[PDB]
């Protein structure tokens, strides 16, 4: 600190990762995986949801029948994501021993 | 009397610096476009908030 | 242009060749620990010793 | 070189004088160290032979079955004009081997050809 | 203690160098002798093929891909209701130039009829949230008609 | 002695820190610019997205 | 230079480096991918180009249908790669700064 010492900001700053990473949510939301590949195709997300179900081995109508059920499980998890990330912090240790 | 040997310290703390740098550029910035999210948020039932 | 039943198709395609560039092997250096230290000199050596 | 007449020595690496001016005659002699180099020996297991080469890294076969390599001088190994796969590297694409009994050096092969 | 320093940090760059080797030579087998599914693995774009050239020190790849170019709108659909049956692409993406329905593939505008060799049945038409209206071509009728 | 000790440490530490943003870089374009098939890469269990 | 400090060739030379990289790219030229997982089989570029194509979920017909204006992006894309590289001084950064 008074020695000699001194620590250089990092040239991003927090506000421009953070929009980094905003657009590449709203690149996959908005397009999926094409935006990566090229331009941006808009697909609405449950035909995307469809193409990567189909991209595990399953068909697409098991997604289009149960779109409701999904949508609720995949929400939940995120809720449920949240709240483990706010109850403890030691899932954050790798960062913090840093 | 010793020469050269803190250049070489702060030769290489400064290749760590800009490395840290690089990496944050590496990871985050791959995409040139700033895309964003259309402000109806209707993506039949799933929920980004 | 996000909607829940719009989608953009491409009609066309481009072949794109990009170049990647990747070190793969330093120059082998060998030193002579005593030559460097103590050249050609046997007092010094003998003290390294 | 040109030393000025008021030039002494001579330093082109700043740290060893590489270059004198005699007093009693005034030509100027520029002074080279005599020679140096690693000195390699190539051995097969010594549960097959006791024979080895020698090789003289980096230095033309005048300072030291004399083969000259670009990784330097060979001794007591004979080049054929056959090519292998590498058994002991020797360099700038030489390789060594115990063949039927003497050590042999050679260019590597890079695999066998072929015309699809 | 010049020479430890010298060759502390010559180790550290050989290890550098080693991942960087290393990364050179999975992109070589992935890249070069294969084609790579990988996304930015080998090129920008959809990984065609990869052509190696050697350089001093290193090596340079050049990546061939496959980039969509001319981008078009259409409107869509999850899935075709016929005759109470719900139909689902078996490869591709329904489409629609306004007044007409097709069946394309994904990467590239290519409409064709919407047939029951294009297409897929799964279940009738009150479950599938924007089914869309549009009728199912079989191509043994006409055989059988004439 | 302490200046050099620190700055050692401080490049292996690097040499770790870049190790872990490569393979981050790797996972933001396998996992989120795409829909990787390598398992247990993007997650347990058959990855999504 | 001369206190003791000496450079080691590297074993394989930059010849044989060329030829295991001609090797490299005259079995993918000839064989496509086949030379990798065993022995080297034999097939027209255009059917390879067009193995590719469905390997990236693009029908063969589309290439076999554009398969002069594929050439020739190609070939034009090879030759913008020599005219890069041989306009910009700061390309092969990577391997200069080792
Ligand atoms: C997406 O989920 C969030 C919760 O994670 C919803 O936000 C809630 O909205 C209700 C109704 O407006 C409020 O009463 C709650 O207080 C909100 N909770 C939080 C934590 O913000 C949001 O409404 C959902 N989006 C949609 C479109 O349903
Ligand atoms: C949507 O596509 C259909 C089929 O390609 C178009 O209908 C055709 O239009 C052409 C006019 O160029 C006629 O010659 C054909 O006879 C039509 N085919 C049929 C089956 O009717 C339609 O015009 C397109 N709609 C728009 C808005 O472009
Ligand atoms: C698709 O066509 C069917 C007819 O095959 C439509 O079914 C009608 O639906 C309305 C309600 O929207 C009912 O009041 C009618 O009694 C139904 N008639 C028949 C014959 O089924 C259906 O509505 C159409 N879908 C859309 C989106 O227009
Ligand atoms: C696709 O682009 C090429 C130029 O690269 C052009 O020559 C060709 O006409 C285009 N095809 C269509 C269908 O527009
Ligand atoms: C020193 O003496 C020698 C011997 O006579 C002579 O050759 C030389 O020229 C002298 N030096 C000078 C600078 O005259
Ligand atoms: C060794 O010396 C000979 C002397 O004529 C020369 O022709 C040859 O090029 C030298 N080789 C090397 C490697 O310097
Ligand atoms: C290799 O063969 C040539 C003749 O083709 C001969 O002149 C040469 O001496 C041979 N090399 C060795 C090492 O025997
Ligand atoms: C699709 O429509 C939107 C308007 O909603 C427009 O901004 C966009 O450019 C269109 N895309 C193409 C490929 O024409
Ligand atoms: C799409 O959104 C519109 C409102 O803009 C709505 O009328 C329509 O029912 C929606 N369709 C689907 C399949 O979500």
């Amino acid at each position: 600190k008074f020695n000699g010492l001194t620590v250089l900001p990092p040239l991003l700053t927090d506000e421009m990762i953070a929009q980094y990473t905003s657009a590449l949510l709203a690149g996959t939301i908005t397009s999926g995986w094409t935006f990566g590949a090229g331009p941006a195709l808009q697909i609405p997300f449950p035909m995307q949801m469809a193409y990567r179900f189909n991209g595990i081995g399953v068909t697409q109508n098991v997604l289009y029948e149960n779109q409701k059920l999904i949508a609720n499980q995949f929400n939940s998890a995120i809720g449920k994501i949240q709240d483990s990330l706010s109850s403890t912090p030691s899932a954050l240790g790798k960062l913090q021993d840093v | 009397q010793y020469g050269s040997f803190c250049t070489q310290l702060n030769r290489a703390l400064t290749g760590i610096a800009v490395e840290q740098d690089k990496n944050t550029q590496e990871v985050f910035a791959q995409v040139k476009q700033i895309y964003k999210t259309p402000p109806i948020k209707d993506f039949g039932g799933f929920n980004f908030s | 242009a996000y909607s829940n039943n719009s989608i953009a198709i491409p009609t066309n395609f481009t072949i794109s060749v990009t170049t990647e560039i990747l070190p793969v092997s330093m120059t082998k250096t060998s030193v002579d620990c005593t030559m460097y230290i103590c050249g050609d000199s046997t007092e010094c050596s003998n003290l390294l010793l | 070189k040109k030393f000025l007449p008021f030039q002494q020595f001579g330093r082109d690496i700043a740290d060893t004088t590489d270059a004198v001016r005699d007093p009693q005659t005034l030509e100027i002699l520029d002074i080279t160290p005599c020679s140096f180099g690693g000195v390699s020996v190539i051995t097969p297991g010594t549960n097959t032979s006791n024979q080895v080469a020698v090789l003289y890294q980096g230095v033309n076969c005048t300072e030291v079955n004399v083969f000259q390599t670009r990784a330097g001088c060979l001794i007591g190994a004979e080049h054929v004009n056959n090519s292998y796969e590498c058994d002991i590297p020797i360099g700038a694409g030489i390789c060594a081997s115990y063949q039927t009994q003497s050590i042999i050096a050679y260019t590597m092969s890079l695999g066998a050809e072929n015309s699809v | 203690q010049s020479l430890q320093t010298y060759v502390t940090q010559q180790l550290i760059r050989a290890a550098e160098i080693r991942a960087s080797a290393n990364l050179a030579a999975t992109k070589m087998s992935e890249c070069v002798l294969g084609q790579s599914k990988r996304v930015d693995f080998c090129g920008k774009g959809y990984h065609l093929m990869s052509f190696p050239q050697s350089a001093p020190h290193g090596v340079v790849f050049l990546h061939v891909t496959y980039v969509p170019a001319q981008e078009k709108n259409f409107t869509t659909a999850p899935a075709i209701c016929h005759d109470g049956k719900a139909h689902f692409p078996r490869e591709g993406v329904f489409v629609s130039n306004g007044t007409h329905w097709f069946v394309t593939q994904r990467n590239f505008y290519e409409p064709q009829i919407i047939t029951t060799d294009n297409t897929f049945v799964s279940g009738n038409c009150d479950v599938v949230i924007g089914i869309v209206n549009n009728t199912v071509y079989d191509p043994l009728q006409p055989e059988l008609d004439s």
